[PDB]
């Protein structure tokens, strides 16, 4: 879209309707009449749309008035209490931008930031710029987290985040005009070759294409029209669906069969009875024509009996020849019949080796895109996220996505190498515990009034814990860390002196010989200016990948390429490098899922902060003390950059609501 | 709410493909010994037929008989009555029997012959004998 319309459309709000947060911090406007809502409306989408048209300065409220019409610059509170709304959540005044008010002389409050990645650098930012005192720990020795960038000589390429999932809606593309990042376009063709090295002919790909995409909806069709959902008391899989869905289609290929050889039978035993009925009439025939001509050796003159004997068996012959003849050609019909139907019999196979492998292909990038094996993927709610996924062609990041993280940490304040051991939250505040990553003695005590944690799902998940919570977080928290998925995905990157494959081409797909290895090197990706090709490693090949040496990991790659162009065109790669998040104890997996029993809301149960009981009894109800940002806690965009970035500019938001008051909502 | 193009899914076929851990191959494996069951039932037709077709070997072209062309006469001679009694007594009222055999008279002919010489040829009495057998 464009206009107003378009600000609200690139923020991620409908551009006619109030949000259920708007209608929070405006139940005057929302309840009142309709007249007032419009105008409401437009302050915003006018208010957004002045910040999307220049994001590299910051949008005050005055600037703002300056630019609104009558009648929407008549009421002046209105559009204060509409810009400080936006700004406080992150939809204005978010990344990195020139202040034209320099910060606070004093600062107030004091938060804790757990984990320098995206969703912690982003709400460190929205504190600071909210005027709040900030630090941030970190374990490792560099900000970014998963977005993790590798760099020697001239190759640079991302061994974690490097897409942008499309502009349209995006806040990384407010992002890309603040900072310098190389937005290259991927073209979305991509030839798969067989294990052998050959193609797959461009009238077989479509094919098992067709058909991956009819088994998904299939699936669907299973969850909301069957409701096969559970199944001996355990919740259903993606991949359990899809088998069932699968054996179906082998068992209709089998009833098919079945149903025409029996039409064959049915046919050839109506034939039999019919020759059986010829044999006996030629019989008769033959017995009868002898008769006739016994008759008519009786030769004339002749009494009547005699001559009616004669005429009375000549009659009785050419009638049994008269059923002969219509028996004959019953025969032609029936004949003819069972050559249609031999000559046009079903399909043999549902699919055969070729096909299943190629099959697999598909469930394998189904795989890397949703980071996990699609047995442990919810079959209800697996793609619950779909319907927010943003417009426009998918984009590389060609300099590299360190640059995003690298550029926000500009002006924190950020302590490397500091691992958090221990959070302890109560009425009265918060203490942080944590050490030096190198020398472990070496211990750090952290107070503050907030702790924002931002701990990948993973590390949540350890057990034994790496972070201590006292008191212990309550069971709705503990069970949600539980249920939801945190899957794996990784990496091989290929740094050559040349170019050996086609440059035109972005990715190219390997089909693995079984089901068990699809994900392992099923997919190539030529993203960047120099010569480097990206291998991906997805499904259940992921973590079984991570036990395996890097030689052996590079020459299993170097195999497969020299077989797609040919043995003496592909060189000894100059450096290479192996992502292992598994292994990785900062990270203990890549991206969350839905996974089965899981669904939407855990990711809301992820996000809710958490109170402390009262110091001292008939003490009155505490403020909330530890917040929780990340990937992990967005409903709408989980498992992405962006979702994580959307995550920090929102506990930002909540911790300065509590902390410094909303004077906005009256 | 129908499911895709080509894509066989119903309520029945779900519940027994699941509801075992092997189910499905079961049910699978069923359904390949009743075809390869089908399959035999056909090559014992197919032979017992190609046995039936041995013995239908030359048609019926030995013994068939030319046919015999004249124009459907009125006049009843003495030699025609006496052929038309006779094929009452062993066809019954199959006028089209009977007048296949005297050769020139028609059908109508026939019925006519019934009700002319009911008396005479005692035609009730004739039928009565053929009933009888
Ligand atoms: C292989 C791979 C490919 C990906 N590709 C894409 C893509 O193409 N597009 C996309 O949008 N997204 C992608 N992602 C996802 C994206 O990288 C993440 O969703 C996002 O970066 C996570 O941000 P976060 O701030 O929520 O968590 P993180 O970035 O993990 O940040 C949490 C921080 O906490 C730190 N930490 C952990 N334990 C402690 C401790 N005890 N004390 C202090 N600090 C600690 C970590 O070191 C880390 O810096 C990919 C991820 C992987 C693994």
């Amino acid at each position: 879209p464009s206009g107003v319309e378009g600000a609200a459309f690139q923020s991620r709000l409908p551009h006619d309707r109030m949000t259920s947060q708007e209608a929070a911090c405006f139940p005057d406007i929302i309840s009142g009449p309709q007249q007032t809502q419009k105008v409401f409306l437009f302050i915003r989408n006018r208010t957004l749309q002045l910040w999307l048209d220049n994001p590299k300065i910051q949008l005050t409220f005055e600037a703002t008035l300056q630019q609104l019409e009558a009648p929407y610059n008549s009421d002046t509170v209105l559009v204060h209490r509409v810009h400080s709304y936006l700004e406080r959540h992150g939809l204005i005044n978010f990344g990195i931008y020139k202040r034209i008010k320099p910060l606070p002389t004093k600062k107030t409050g004091k938060v804790i930031i757990i984990g320098s990645g995206v969703s912690g650098l982003a709400a460190a930012r929205q504190l600071q710029s909210f005027g709040m005192d900030v630090t941030l720990l970190e374990a490792r020795d560099r900000v970014g987290g998963r977005v993790a960038t590798f760099r020697k000589g001239n190759y640079v390429a991302d061994l974690g985040a490097m897409v942008v999932t499309g502009l349209g809606g995006n806040p990384m593309a407010v992002v890309s005009k603040q900072v310098n990042m190389e937005l290259a376009k991927i073209k979305q063709k991509c030839p798969l070759y067989e294990a052998n090295g050959q193609a797959v002919p461009k009238e077989k790909d479509e094919m098992v294409e067709q058909e991956f995409n009819r088994l998904l909806e299939a699936t669907s069709y299973l969850s909301h029209q069957l409701d096969f959902n559970v199944l001996n008391n355990k919740p259903v899989s993606l991949g359990q669906a899809l088998e069932v869905v699968i054996q179906l289609q082998e068992k209709h290929v089998k009833d098919e069969q079945i149903e025409h050889w029996k039409k064959i039978v049915k046919t050839q035993e109506e034939l039999k009875e019919l020759l059986n009925k010829m044999v006996n009439l030629k019989e008769k025939i033959k017995e009868l024509h002898q008769q006739y001509k016994e008759a008519s050796e009786v030769k004339p003159p002749r009494d009547i009996t005699a001559e009616f004997l004669v005429k009375s068996k000549h009659r009785d012959l050419t009638a049994l020849c008269k059923e002969y003849d219509e028996l004959a050609e019953t025969q032609g019909k029936l004949e003819e019949k069972l050559q249609e139907l031999e000559a046009n019999p079903p399909s043999d196979v549902y699919l055969s080796s070729r096909d299943r492998q190629i099959l697999d292909w598909h469930f394998a990038n189904l795989e890397f895109a949703n980071a996990t094996p699609l047995s442990t993927l919810s079959l209800k709610h697996w793609d619950q996220d779909d319907d927010f996924e943003f417009t426009g062609s998918h984009l590389t990041v060609r300099n590299g996505y360190s640059c995003v993280p690298v550029a926000l940490a500009e002006g924190l304040d950020i302590k490397l190498n500091t691992a958090v051991r221990q959070v302890r939250y109560t009425a009265s505040g918060c203490e942080v515990i944590a050490v030096n990553t190198r020398s472990t003695s070496q211990t750090f005590i952290y107070k503050c009034d907030a702790v924002l944690c931002t701990l990948p799902l993973g590390v949540l998940k350890q057990q034994p814990p790496a972070v201590q919570f006292v008191p212990p977080l309550p069971e709705w928290k503990t069970s949600a860390v539980q249920r939801m998925g945190f899957g794996n995905l990784n990496k091989v990157v290929l740094c050559f002196d040349r170019v050996f494959w086609d440059p035109s081409v972005n990715l190219f797909g390997h089909v693995g010989s079984t089901t068990a290895s699809r994900g392992e090197l099923f997919l190539f990706w030529n993203l960047y200016k120099a010569p480097i090709l990206l291998a991906l490693v997805a499904g259940e090949a992921a973590g079984i990948m991570e036990n395996i040496s890097d030689d052996v990991i590079v020459g299993r790659c170097l195999a497969i390429l020299k077989g797609i162009f040919g043995s003496s065109a592909v060189p000894q790669p100059k450096e290479t490098v192996v992502s292992r998040w598994r292994a990785d104890p900062w990270a203990r997996g890549s991206h969350s899922y839905v996974a089965a029993g899981s669904s939407g809301n855990d990711y809301d149960l992820m996000a809710q902060p958490i109170t402390p009981g009262p110091s001292i009894p008939g003490a009155p109800q505490p403020i909330p003390r530890l917040f929780f940002a990340g990937e992990h806690t967005i409903r709408n965009y989980p498992a992405t950059v962006h979702g994580a970035l959307l995550s920090g500019l929102r506990e930002a938001g909540r911790i300065a609501d509590q902390f410094l008051g909303a004077m906005y909502t009256l | 709410r129908k499911p895709p193009k080509g894509m066989f899914l119903s309520q029945e076929d779900v519940e027994a493909v699941s509801a075992n851990a092997t189910a499905a191959t079961t049910v699978l494996r069923q359904l390949d010994m009743e075809l390869v069951s089908v399959k035999r039932q056909i090559q014992n037709i197919k032979q017992t037929n190609s046995a039936l077709k041995e013995k239908l070997d030359g048609g019926i072209e030995p013994y068939r008989l030319p046919e015999v062309i004249q124009k459907c006469n009125a006049r009843w001679t003495t030699e025609e009555q006496l052929l038309a009694v006779q094929a009452i007594r062993k066809y019954g009222r199959d006028f089209q029997a009977i007048s296949d055999v005297i050769g020139n008279k028609s059908v109508v002919q026939v019925k006519n012959f019934f009700v002319n010489y009911r008396r005479r040829f005692n035609i009730d009495e004739v039928l009565q004998e053929w009933e009888a057998e």
